[PDB]
């Protein structure tokens, strides 16, 4: 059948979130970085952060809360499982031992309801008596916070307003009152509701609804002393202690909207803010002799696009940037040209988001490196990840990295890019300005135009920044052989997308050739509209376009003519050609198996995944098994079911192999981290380097009963069942994973205790006991 | 084509529906021209007018054909014919609602729909009293009721169609319009309803058997005895029992009224023979279910109508009907043995009160006493044909003079009130005493003929051992 | 002053139970002395009066005459609190009234009727006339009686399960019209693309045959989403659809970094999918995911989702003023789109109707699925608390002729499955009430006698009645004269136990549209059938007989 071993090589480095507070002690501040599938405790020290233990968690953290309720010395961590499973966590120690226990447990999953695309908003009231959870638009679930409550149960309060932008609590009030901005067709406004546990309903708050801007989004809670509500829209920053209106509108905010914020002063006088670019801001609240007197803003320099900010001791702010590396920024009194009153105290590494990568062993002789296109724009950097073990060489491009392929005629790396220029004077100095040679394409058949920037392999310097025309946007890039010519041509599928048109009607696929430092054009093939990812079928350029999948034949007279006319496809977003099988990945038609026939001249539809799932990444393992990734973080391997009875079901791909992954795959590759039965790698957005090893039939049964017997012994924080979590989030079907081996659980056996090994090997007699301890080391030595 | 002219009408009306589904298509695109951003608007307008012309032309031909099928009139003919007119109302109802958007065309369907509901009100009423109102205690005298007793009546219609789950509740009203002086009032004192289930109607028929109908002794409010016993006596008063039939089928609210035959209701049981004579005199000269003044004027019926009328009193009661040889003596006993004419207008008073010579017995009392005695002893000698029945002495003494000697016969005595008698010829014809039912109670006439020997050959030559051999 | 003298006919013989009610609530008049209190001064000048007859009764005081028959007393039992299936009771009479309004409904929206959320707020408002522990058992029946006229009422006027069956037959006829596009000339390769939208090829893309059940699952709607969008890029290119084409084109490009789409596009319009609406009637259902239909004016989209949130587009389909809805379109209005002919635009219009009819088919299905569970939640919670109250009544009766009949029937309601299946459980629940011998203080005999008193204009128990019972009580005298709704017990519903199953609601009874043609029509004026008379009676007008005159017992006590 289809048996695969999914094992990770590196932990996710993208900072999903962070929360600070006295977790371990009452005086020791602790930064709990809630990353993907893990929660790491960091002791705030003079040197910065000090790790003690990283506690793994089932999937991402939807809601994270570090709060101390009335009568508690330790922060009560609140973790919401991605399968909507709420559990109150409590820190416990017995001799400098990191052992977080569980105060309460109860699932909050609902059978019906439209999920909030904005996100599940989880907040705790200032009185620490209820749980403010916004699961669905218009559906508020409140869990009674009691000291003697172990079963977490949330009742359904029908929020009158169907759709809301952001929900917050009114800090400073002596009642459970909230401040939320609802969304109406007549205009978005703010309202106050009372969450009374005695009536189980919403009630009129202190003041009525207020007329705000029709663009107001992020809501910043005003602390207890000042009182009120600060709502920042696209530009205006309004203040509403009561029926007072104090709105300041800085033009700089209009462009870069406020995304995150940070409370430096407990009073609320200094409130650090974060925009969508990285420029650091800080509000200045002055208590009018508490009502606000005036509101000012300042620029504190630019950082990597952040997401969650937490204030530490001695003026330290943790910048949890997801796009680009995360750096510990220490607030100081220094001043310069940009007035950046901040310094880079520490610098942490990051691998995601991996847009594109490839395994090249030119000077590696096996054990090829990983050129992950991490970050975007200014944070766009080619992290040269190479196993020794993983050394990371940051190559800053200051421009968005798009597609990268391997060129064997000039030992370089052709990387597409789309720099941002204010409408068109440039803004940031990208690699194009730092390049050697620049020219435009010949034919002609704010703004982010596509530009081809080929970078060397050893010098890491852009040799040619050959840009394209205006309104020219590429989507694919093939750097392999075409026809009988062994030279790796640069077939770039560009498109003439006009800013006034709404449908793709003009395009031009150009072909170039890199010859000893010179990007010389070959010819051009104008097309209709925008094209998608294309892969050369045995050298022959197989076109993708949109619905019409063609095969352009390369001749000897410099001409590319079409030879196929396949209209069954709707989208060629994930087109892969292996052997003779042509696998087109459609968004709605999912996996479609094709086959080219020279005697006919068209791809015959032989197999097709009957499930209409939204694909995200495809991969061809063998001639019958094909791995597919879904947008709902689920893996599935379909088998070739072309030998049935009815001619209708023969075109249906039987899905047997099914897996619950958790991460979003963006690109696939082929290789391994060892020089000289599986070599399938893929880059994820969260920064997880994954390896799929096609396990054999004799080795699949050795870990089948071992994984099932380990779920009832090694549990997570909250007595949560592992198999229950290992279920798909697919809307079509919610099923437990079948046909796969979870590598994560197998890894736990390497650092497991000594007497715990006999509890899982005594029920297996391989023709056993000590043999299972040696065979698990080979699964980790392959990367 | 008594059975083919109904099956072809189903596909004939359905043939128009084959063009109606295509007509709705032309009507759909016609309405699509509403707020169009226009030369195709007038093209579809004139095309829809010509497409709706042949629909109303062929439909008029099917209307005249459905009217000729009803004029022919068995139960199965109106079964399939009613289903044709029932489904026909479904295509015209949706066409009238679709013609409200200015199609000239809305008035063309109203004139055709008016003829559909008019024909439905004609065939339904035409469609009957199967079971006549008779009492369970009556032996062979139907159409006779009594106060305090119950009776049954079935107004089953030929139509065999009903609604999905609608119980067609119907009622029976008695003495509602026949309150004329001389008629008494009789009202049911118990439930007079009938719950007709759809199941027993779509497969069996619209059976409205009203049962358990009690009667009360009441008179007119304002005039009692004398007024209701004058022009019409208790035994001669006609009472028409109405039956309000309520038929509902897809909003077709119709309240029919099937009037039954007039009956005679008496207040006692000893007057059953006299009351039966008034019924026979009413269903002989006419056969109309609606009659008010019938016995007020003295009638005169000839002998041509009393022939087959008296034969029903022996054919149904015992078995053997009155042969023409028996009817020849009934005329001589009422008018004369030397009668030559047959158009003698016999009055009603000369039927039950005028004595019959030479016995000096009334005609009705003599015949009623005959059927009473022979129904308890002479029941096996009437059906098979061992006796000849009513034979006068004038005709019996004529045929015996042409036969052989030793033969005997069995006839009815005219000097007495009935019974049985014997006679034979040895020329001289003998006679015995008439034996009534009191003599046959201890010993029937079977052993009397055998052990008697003058009796030998029964009319004419049948040996006494072969005729009465099965009765031994 | 303005008195009223009834008249009872001798029809329908004499029952032993009816003789006790008449003797204790009616007085029969005989001569003139017994009727002299109402001003019956008869002048003996009338001819008929002198003829020994009691006719031409001369009256000094005008009154009201009612021609009451005994038959009407036998029907009274079907009009009382315990009528068709009602509970045996001061407020129970008004309960039967409003319950008939749910059943006898011509074409009113089934959503306007009280649902589970508001039904409970009234459960504690029921009052009773003489124990306190027995009031919880009587009130535990009306919680399930609402589902008898709707959920358990198959093929009846205005019902939710029966409304699904009409949508299946309408969806089949709708697909027959869209395959007739090519057949009818009035309506190249354009006639073959419409055939792919038919369910004959949609069900083949998954692996299920074309039956009467494939158009009800949730996975079937995911396959039709790809066939709809394929008719908007090839057949059409209007500026309305063109705006949504760039949205789905830039969506797949924003997914390369794992981010969403911020407020960047300023020329965007309110699409049909981003409509946030909810059914006010339903307690909690969530924002409906409206389909991504196009070719609709911005002024016609707001009015479409207005009725959807309120009456779910029912009146324009089945109800009043239904002829004007066909001139514009019941599922979607007749819109205008450029670059298309009257036949080109017609095709994509029928495809958008099936994209909305199939989406609405899952809405009405899911709403009853959620309701079947919402009704099961209060039913399972009621049987868990009502079995405890009756348990304390048994222990108190033992410590202090109907004692052994309580413990033998209290454990019989625990073996019910309460799930499908669940239809036969409600038939056996009402059988336990009849087995429980009620005390003489509270029986059905007295409840019936009290009913007649409320029907007259001389006695009244309650003046204020609920809105549902305002029109519902008009049906009580209707049943007395002619009982439209006869005893509907457990036995009748047992035979036709159509469980809430996809393979039972659509199938089963198919030829049930014959009675529906006259059912709704009958209920239109059924609220005005009340036998009452208030015309003044003079000396020589309305002449009847003295012996047939009848008066109530309360009329003699007032004089
Ligand atoms: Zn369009």
């Amino acid at each position: 059948m289809s048996y695969n071993y999914v094992v990770t090589a590196q932990k996710p480095t993208a900072v999903n979130g962070c929360v600070t507070g006295h977790f371990t002690s009452a005086e020791d501040l602790n930064l709990l970085i809630a990353k993907n599938t893990r929660l790491e405790i960091y002791v705030v020290t003079a040197e910065g952060l000090r790790p003690v233990k990283e506690v793994g968690m089932y999937g991402k953290i939807a809601v994270m809360e570090l709060f101390r309720p009335k009568g508690e010395s330790k922060d009560l961590l609140f973790i919401l499982t991605a399968k909507y499973n709420a559990c109150i966590l409590e820190y416990k120690q017995s001799g400098e031992s990191i052992d977080i226990i569980t105060r309460a447990h109860g699932n909050v999953q609902d059978r019906i309801g439209r999920p909030s695309e904005t996100g599940i908003i989880g907040i705790i009231d200032p009185e620490c008596r209820m749980i403010g959870l916004r699961l669905y638009d218009g559906l508020f679930k409140v869990i009674p916070l009691d000291r003697d409550n172990k079963e977490l149960k949330a009742f359904n309060i029908r929020l009158e307003e169907l759709h809301v932008i952001d929900v917050k609590f009114l800090y400073g009030c002596q009642a459970p009152t909230i401040c939320f901005v609802y969304q109406d067709p007549q205009g978005r406004h703010v309202k106050t509701y009372e969450v009374s546990l005695r009536e189980k309903e919403f009630n009129k708050g202190p003041w009525k609804q207020e007329n705000v801007e029709a663009e107001a989004s992020m809501v910043i809670a005003v602390p207890e002393p000042f009182g009120g509500a600060i709502i920042i829209g696209q530009e205006s920053i309004t203040y509403h202690n009561g029926d007072k209106y104090l709105a300041i509108a800085p033009p700089i905010i209009k462009q870069s909207t406020i995304v995150c914020h940070n409370r430096v002063d407990p009073n609320g006088s200094r409130y650090l803010l974060g925009d969508m670019e990285g420029r650091l801001f800080m509000l200045l609240l002055e208590k009018e002799e508490v009502t606000l007197k005036d509101l000012r803003v300042e620029l504190l320099g630019e950082t990597s696009i952040a997401e969650c900010l937490t204030y530490l001791d001695n003026g330290v702010v943790f910048v949890g940037s997801r796009l680009g590396d995360s750096q510990l920024v220490k607030l100081n009194v220094d001043s310069n040209e940009q007035g950046s009153y901040v310094v880079a105290m520490e610098t942490f590494t990051n691998l995601g988001p991996i847009v594109d990568m490839c395994v090249v062993d030119l000077e590696r002789q096996g054990q090829g490196q990983l050129v992950t296109c991490s970050g975007a724009f200014k944070e766009g950097s080619l992290r040269i990840i190479r196993n020794g073990k993983l050394h990371i060489r940051t190559v800053p491009l200051y421009e968005s990295p798009r597609k990268i392929c391997y060129q064997e005629v000039s030992q370089c790396f052709g990387v597409l890019s789309s720099r941002i220029e204010v409408q068109t004077t440039a803004l940031r100095p990208s690699a194009s300005t730092q390049a050697l040679s620049s020219s435009v394409s010949s034919s002609k058949l704010e703004v982010e135009v596509h530009n081809l920037l080929i970078i060397d392999q050893h010098t890491f310097e852009v040799l040619h920044a050959h840009q394209f025309l205006q309104n020219e946007y590429a989507l694919s890039l093939v750097s392999c052989k075409l026809g009988k010519d062994p030279n790796t041509y640069f077939i770039v599928g560009t498109a003439m997308v006009y800013p006034e048109e709404a449908e793709p009607k003009q395009g031009r696929i150009v072909v170039f050739q890199y010859s000893d430092g010179k990007l010389q054009t070959v010819a051009e093939k104008e097309v209709k509209g925008a094209v998608y990812s294309m892969v050369e079928f045995n050298g022959k350029l197989l076109a993708s376009i949109n619905s019409t999948v063609r095969l352009y034949e390369w001749t000897t007279e410099k001409e590319l003519r079409t030879e196929c006319n396949h209209y069954n496809n709707i989208m060629a977003l994930y087109l892969k050609t292996k052997g003779d099988f042509i696998l087109v990945g459609d968004l709605m038609r999912s996996v479609l198996l094709l086959a080219y026939k020279p005697m006919e001249g068209n791809f015959e539809e032989i197999a097709r995944d009957f499930n209409p799932n939204w694909m995200s990444a495809v991969e061809i393992l063998d001639d019958d098994n094909f791995l597919g990734a879904e947008n709902a973080f689920n893996l599935f391997v379909c088998q070739k079911d072309s030998a049935a009875t009815t001619d209708e079901e023969r075109q249906h791909l039987q899905e047997v192999g099914l897996f619950h992954l958790g991460e979003f795959v963006n690109v696939f590759c082929h290789g391994s981290l060892v020089m000289q039965q599986g070599s399938v790698l893929f880059g994820t957005v969260n920064g997880m380097i994954g390896l799929v090893t096609s396990l054999s039939e004799s080795w699949y049964n050795l870990l089948l009963d071992m994984q099932n017997r380990l779920n009832k012994v090694i549990k997570s924080v909250g007595k949560i069942e592992h198999s229950f979590w290992r279920s798909f989030h697919t809307e079509r079907k919610t099923e437990p994973a079948t046909g796969f081996i979870d590598g994560d659980l197998i890894e736990s056996f390497l650092d497991i205790s000594r007497p715990k090994m006999q509890e899982v090997v005594a029920n297996l007699q391989y023709d056993t006991a000590d043999d299972l301890i040696k065979v698990v080391e080979e699964l980790t030595r392959i990367h | 084509e008594i059975e083919t002219r109904i099956l072809d009408l189903q596909t004939a009306v359905e043939a128009l529906v084959r063009s109606i589904r295509q007509l709705k298509d032309v009507q759909d695109v016609f309405s699509f021209r509403y707020t169009v951003l226009r030369q195709l608007v007038q093209t579809t307008a004139n095309e829809l007018d010509r497409m709706r012309k042949e629909v109303l032309d062929i439909s008029k031909a099917l209307v005249g054909r459905l009217t000729t099928l009803v004029d022919l009139l068995l139960e199965q003919w109106l079964t399939a014919g009613a289903k044709v007119l029932f489904h026909l109302r479904q295509l015209l109802k949706q066409l009238k609602d679709m013609s409200l958007m200015l199609r000239m065309f809305g008035q063309g369907v109203d004139l055709q729909n008016a003829q559909v509901t008019e024909l439905l009100q004609r065939l339904l009423q035409r469609s009957v009293v199967e079971t006549q109102p008779c009492m369970p205690q009556t032996l062979h005298r139907p159409l006779i009721l009594k106060t305090g007793s119950k009776f049954t009546v079935r107004t089953r219609l030929l139509v065999r169609l009903q609604e999905g789950n609608e119980s067609l509740k119907a009622e029976v009203s008695i003495d509602r319009n026949s309150e004329l002086p001389g008629f008494r009032k009789f009202n049911i004192l118990t439930s007079n309803q009938k719950s007709l289930t759809p199941e027993e109607g779509q497969r069996q028929g619209l059976i409205w058997d009203f049962g358990f109908l009690t009667l009360v002794e009441q008179r007119s409010v304002g005039a009692g005895k004398g007024s209701n016993k004058g022009p019409l006596p208790v035994t001669e008063e006609l009472h028409i029992i109405s039956a309000m039939v309520e038929y509902v089928y897809q909003g077709l609210k119709m309240k029919l009224q099937t009037d039954t035959l007039p009956v005679v209701i008496i207040s006692n049981m000893n007057q059953l023979s006299i009351a039966w004579a008034s019924i026979l005199w009413f269903n002989m000269l006419s056969s109309t279910p609606k009659d008010q003044q019938f016995f007020c004027k003295v009638p005169k019926a000839p002998w041509s109508l009393l022939g087959p009328a008296l034969s029903w009193q022996f054919s149904s009661y015992i078995g053997r009907g009155l042969d023409p040889e028996q009817l020849g003596m009934l005329r001589n006993k009422l008018f004369g043995k030397n009668c030559k004419t047959e158009d003698a207008l016999l009055s009603w008073a000369d039927f039950s009160k005028r004595e019959s010579p030479p016995g000096k017995i009334p005609f009705w009392t003599w015949l009623d006493k005959i059927l009473e005695l022979v129904h308890d002893h002479l029941k096996d000698l009437w059906n098979d044909g061992r006796i000849m029945g009513f034979v006068s002495r004038s005709e019996e003494r004529r045929l015996l003079k042409k036969m052989v000697s030793g033969t005997f016969l069995l006839r009815f005595s005219e000097t007495s009130e009935g019974g049985i008698t014997c006679s034979w010829v040895e020329v001289l014809i003998y006679s015995v005493q008439p034996y009534t039912k009191e003599v046959l109670q201890s010993l029937p006439l079977t052993e009397i003929i055998r052990h008697y020997n003058p009796l030998r050959f029964l009319y004419p030559r049948v040996p006494r051992d072969e005729a009465f051999g099965c009765y031994y | 002053a303005m008195k009223i003298v009834f008249e009872l006919i001798k029809d329908e013989t004499a029952d032993p139970f009816c003789r006790k009610f008449i003797l204790d609530n009616l007085v029969q008049l005989k001569d003139i002395e017994q009727a002299a209190r109402f001003g019956f001064a008869i002048e003996p000048g009338s001819e008929d009066y002198n003829r020994g007859v009691r006719s031409f009764i001369r009256l000094k005081e005008p009154y009201n005459h009612v021609e009451l028959k005994m038959s009407y007393l036998k029907n009274a039992r079907f009009a009382t609190a315990n009528g068709a299936y009602g509970i045996r009771p001061a407020w129970d009479s008004a309960i039967w009234g409003l319950l008939r309004e749910v059943e006898a409904v011509p074409y009113s929206n089934p959503f306007t009727f009280p649902t589970c959320e508001r039904l409970e707020g009234i459960l504690n408002r029921l009052e009773y006339r003489p124990t306190d522990a027995c009031r919880t058992l009587c009130r535990a029946t009306v919680a399930v009686q609402y589902a008898i006229s709707i959920l358990y009422g198959y093929d009846r006027s205005a019902s939710v399960p029966r409304y699904l069956r009409r949508l299946i037959d309408e969806y089949i006829d709708l697909q027959d019209r869209i395959r007739r596009l090519g057949i009818v000339p009035v309506l190249g390769k354009d006639m073959n693309i419409v055939q792919n939208v038919l369910p004959e090829r949609v069900c083949a893309q998954i692996g299920i045959p074309f039956t009467y059940e494939a158009c009800l699952l949730d996975e079937y709607y995911d396959c039709i989403e790809s066939n709809i969008e394929q008719m908007y890029d090839l057949l059409c290119m209007c500026k309305e659809c063109g705006m949504r084409r760039m949205e789905r084109f830039e969506r797949v490009r924003y997914n390369t970094i794992g981010e969403r789409y911020p407020k960047k596009k300023r020329d965007r319009e309110r699409f049909f999918e981003e409509n946030y609406v909810i059914i006010h009637s339903h307690p909690d259902l969530g924002v409906l995911k409206l389909p991504k239909i196009r070719h609709l004016n911005p002024l016609q989209q707001l009015m479409m989702c207005r009725y959807l949130s309120k009456d779910l587009l029912y009146d324009t389909q089945f109800g009043p003023s239904n002829a004007f809805s066909r001139a514009q379109g019941v599922p979607l209005p007749f819109s205008a789109v450029q670059e298309t002919d009257m036949n080109i635009a017609y095709a994509l219009y029928l495809a958008s109707n099936s994209y909305f009819m199939c989406f609405l088919l899952r809405c009405v299905r899911d709403v009853l699925r959620h309701e079947e569970e919402a009704f099961r939640k209060l039913i399972l919670r009621l049987v868990n608390e009502a079995v405890e109250i009756i348990r304390d009544d048994v222990n108190s009766r033992v410590w202090a002729s109907a004692e052994e009949r309580d413990l033998a029937i209290a454990r019989s309601l625990e073996e019910l499955t309460f799930s499908n299946g669940f239809c036969r459980d409600a038939a056996r629940f009402l059988d336990l009430i009849d087995a429980f011998h009620f005390p003489k203080a509270l029986r059905e005999h007295r409840a019936r006698e009290d009913l007649l008193l409320h029907t007259f204009k001389i006695e009244k128990m309650y003046d204020n009645r609920p809105l549902s019972a305002y029109y519902g009580d008009r049906l009580v005298p209707y049943h007395v004269l002619m009982g439209g709704h006869r005893r509907r017990d457990g036995a009748v519903v047992r035979t036709g136990g159509v469980n809430l199953t996809d393979n039972e609601i659509v199938r089963g009874h198919w030829r049930a549209d014959d009675m529906m043609n006259a059912r709704l029509r009958y209920f239109d004026s059924i609220d005005s059938i009340e036998m009452i008379r208030n015309v003044s009676i003079r000396q020589e007008t309305l002449m009847f007989d003295l012996d047939r005159m009848y008066i109530s017992r309360s009329e003699l006590e007032s004089l």
